Parts: C-alpha cells; structure tokens; sequence
C-alpha cells in the first residue's frame, strides 16, 4: 500500500519561508495526483496546493496564490510545498494528501484523497 | 457500445493534444460520463473524468490538464501541459448514465506523441 | 461535503436493513448520484447506485438488492437479501452532478450487522 | 485477471431441462455480479438471468421468467443456470459473463460485463 511521511516542518517569523517535505513509497501506478491540506485549531481540513498525476497540472486556494508553489522530484518519489511570505494566517497543522492509486486529476473536498500522512506543525509570528 | 477516435494526434510545442471522442448513443441518453485512461508500461492512469448533460455544456470533475466542449452525441477534449513522459495510449471510455439501462463503451485509443521543445 | 447516516443498524430475520442518508447540500444541486459502498477485509464493494433528479422519483442504475425513495435533502436507501456474510460497514458516497460545480461527500458508514434464521 | 468456463451444456428434447456450470477463477473481490446471456443465430446477446454479487438478489427476462433460475454456491466459485421447460424458442449459444470485480449490482446491456466465457451451445427439439 502507498505510505506518505512529512518533514521540513517548523516555527519561523512573519513574512519568512519554509519548505515541506512529503517522502512517499509503495506506488504501483506513480501518475496520482498528490496534494497539501492545513487543519486550523478546531476547523476543518482546507486544499492549499495539489498537482496533477499526468503532466504539469498544478492547482492553488486563492489564500494562498502566488505565495505558495507545489512541485515534484523527476522521480515522483518525494511531494515538496514551496511556501513564501507565510502570514500569521498560515499557522495551521499541514498534511500531504494522495488521490486513489491512478487517479491523476485532483479533487478540491478532502474526502477524495485515500492515503494521508502523520501531519507537521507550521508555527508564523 | 460503439466508440470511435482518432488512432494518432500530434501535441504542439507548448504541449496541447485535441481529439474528438464520438459514441453511438443506442438510447435517449441524458446523462453520459467521458473518461480519458492513458494506458503505457501495462498500466491504467485515469487522467481526467466529465459528465455532459445532452442539453447543457461539458463540466469536468474538479481540477484536471483536460479541458472541451460537447456537440450532441460527441466530445472535443483537450489536454493541455503534455511533456515527452506524458507519451502514451489515451482511451476514451464513455458511459451512459442516465436513465437506465446503463451503456460502457471504450475506444481502441488516441495515440497522443509528445516531444520537449528547447 | 457533510454526509450523516446511522452509525449501526441491524437486519430483519427476512434481511431488510434500511438506514437514511442525509447530506449538508451548499448549492442548489438538481441532479445527486447516491452509491453504497460495502467496506469489508480491506476491500470495496459497490453494492448499489441511485440517481436521484429534481422532477423525477429515485431511480436506481438498473437491477441491484437496493430499493429507496427521496425526500429534499436526503434518501432512505433499503438494501434487501442480506445474508450473515454480507456484513460489512456500508459506506454512503453522495455526489451533487448537476449543476456545477462538482462536490463529493463520503459518510463514515452503517455497519449493517446481518443473522441467518433457522 | 477473472476468468470464466462454462459446462454442462448440449442438446435436448422440448419440455426438457439443463444445468449450465460457469467456474469462475482468478477473484480479488468475488462480491461481484455474475449472470447469463444467449445469441440467436445472427441477433445480438440478451441477458436471461443475474445475480447481485452482495445478497440474495436474482434478476430474469420476461421470456425466461419462472422456467429460469441462476444460484451461486457458498464459496461464490460457480455460477449455475437451472432451465426447465425449454422451448424451441431457449435454442441459443449461452456465455456466462461477470461485472467489473467490485460492482455488486448487475448491468441489463452486456456491454456492463468486463469478464465473459467461451460459450457453450443449448439446443432444444
Ligand atoms: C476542439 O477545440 C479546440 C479549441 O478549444 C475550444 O475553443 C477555445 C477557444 C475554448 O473555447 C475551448 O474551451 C474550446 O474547447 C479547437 O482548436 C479544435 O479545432 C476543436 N476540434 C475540432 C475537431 O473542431
Ligand atoms: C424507509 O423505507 C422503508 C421501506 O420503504 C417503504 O416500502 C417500500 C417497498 C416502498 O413502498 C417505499 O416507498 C416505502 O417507503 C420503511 O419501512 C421505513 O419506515 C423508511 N424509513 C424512514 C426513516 O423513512
Ligand atoms: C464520523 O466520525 C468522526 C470521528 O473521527 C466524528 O467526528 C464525526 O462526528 C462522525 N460523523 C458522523 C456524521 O457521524
Ligand atoms: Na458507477
């Protein structure tokens, strides 16, 4: 089965950068759409980035549009979030999301992604 | 159900693929949903999915690289940001829907060749 | 998208289990596709499809142990023929077709326990 | 893959009866619908009887409504068609067909049918 591990995660000032880690192992099929969502303390889990499984097919929340880039290693092994001028708003607990093994485009609702990881912490003052 | 699409098309530079994806629809069909799965390396990758209404425009579900518009019991896709990895078999499977009884039919394939500019 | 349904449900001696489906609708959606999904021994079963139209009673994709009837925001599915190794968490996917955009719901699932008489 | 065999077939007198056996093989998932179609000399497969692949749930035309009945074995391994009363007009080549593994409910077309068998030949005098 697909397995995904987070890091790169951490506390950094208002207006800094960061760049998430997403190590994921055990494809079949590697052409899956791959994405990131952020859990605020106590609201639900929102689609910040996700990528498309076939070709360069990338897809942003307007929150975060421009700021924030998504992007993939040649070997389609490890899913990286490039995050810039983060906000106070941006603090939030972030995952990275896989869709059903094949699927290639990517759902926007949470509930259309089957293999998540453990989480990483995302601290701005 | 029979299903028919060119056997070839060639992506431009920047890297679009149009094709047509025609189907004869043996029902009044109403509701129809057309998948695109690229087939290479003995493996199926579903690339896009669209459900087209008969008297309404094509919507495709969420975000994908496939955009188009239907014309009666046909569909014009287009993929867009196609590289040379992307080269493959891309089959069309259609799928009456609504209302019963329920039609598949997938077509031999679109060859779709790709190559990187420089 | 929100989708709630009973957490346990149990079977009738005959095999009868009925259980409601309701879902938190965001747009005013015409067209919503109801399918049960049996979630069994790390495995997916789809054991049943319903289109449910504005002007039209629910309508389920041909010949399925599924019957059920609609009411505003929600359906009361009726899975009929159940034996004790049909047991399984049954899984409710709601999908708002038409018309755009395109919202998926999965509920957690009703563990629909079953027993054979004697 | 799934692959299906059908037996037990051949020719009889009108007003007789037959078992056609379909050994299906090679299940991930074996919650999936089985049923039976014939082909006439030069028209197209029509679908005589299905069976749900979660339940009790036997489904049959019009044609062959009361003579007909399809069952399944415990182990869900081999599909069975009980004919009886066979009428010059049951004289047709039978195949045995299966759904896409998973899809439990049964498809009236048979272009709803991944999986199908050789054949196997039923006359009736
Ligand atoms: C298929 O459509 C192609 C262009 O795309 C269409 O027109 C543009 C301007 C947008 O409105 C887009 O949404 C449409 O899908 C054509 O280049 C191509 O010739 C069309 N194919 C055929 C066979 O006519
Ligand atoms: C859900 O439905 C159950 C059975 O449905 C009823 O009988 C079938 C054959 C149809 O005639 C249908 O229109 C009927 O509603 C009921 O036993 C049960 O009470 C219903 N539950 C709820 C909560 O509505
Ligand atoms: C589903 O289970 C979760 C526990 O993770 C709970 O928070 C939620 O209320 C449940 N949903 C429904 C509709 O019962
Ligand atoms: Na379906």
């Amino acid at each position: 089965q697909v397995q995904l591990q987070e890091s790169g995660g951490g506390s950094v000032q208002a207006g800094g950068s960061l760049t998430l880690s997403c190590a994921a192992s055990g494809y079949a099929n590697s052409n899956t759409c791959m994405g990131w969502f952020r859990q605020a303390p106590g609201k639900e889990r929102e689609r910040v980035a996700a990528i498309s499984g076939v070709g360069t097919g990338t897809y942003y929340a307007d929150s975060v549009k421009g700021r924030f880039t998504i992007s993939r290693d040649n070997g389609k092994n490890t899913l990286f979030l490039q995050m810039n001028s983060l906000k106070p708003e941006d603090t939030a607990m972030y995952y990275c999301a896989a869709a059903p093994e094949g699927r290639a485009w990517c759902s926007r609702d949470p509930s259309g992604y089957n293999y998540w990881g453990q989480g990483t912490q995302v601290t701005v003052s | 159900m029979h299903v028919a699409q060119p056997a070839v098309v060639l992506a431009s530079s920047r890297g679009i693929a149009s094709f047509v994806c025609e189907y004869a629809s043996p029902g009044k069909a109403t509701e129809v949903r057309v998948t695109v799965l690229r087939q290479a390396d003995s493996q199926v990758t579903e690339v896009c999915a669209a459900t087209y209404m008969m008297g309404n425009e094509l919507t495709f579900l969420d975000d994908s690289i496939c955009t188009g518009t239907s014309s009666g019991n046909q569909v014009n896709l287009t993929i867009q940001g196609l590289r040379a990895m992307d080269t493959g078999l891309y089959i069309c499977k259609v799928e009456l829907m609504y209302p019963p009884p329920y039609y598949l039919g997938i077509g031999n394939g679109t060859q779709i060749y790709v190559i990187d500019p420089e």
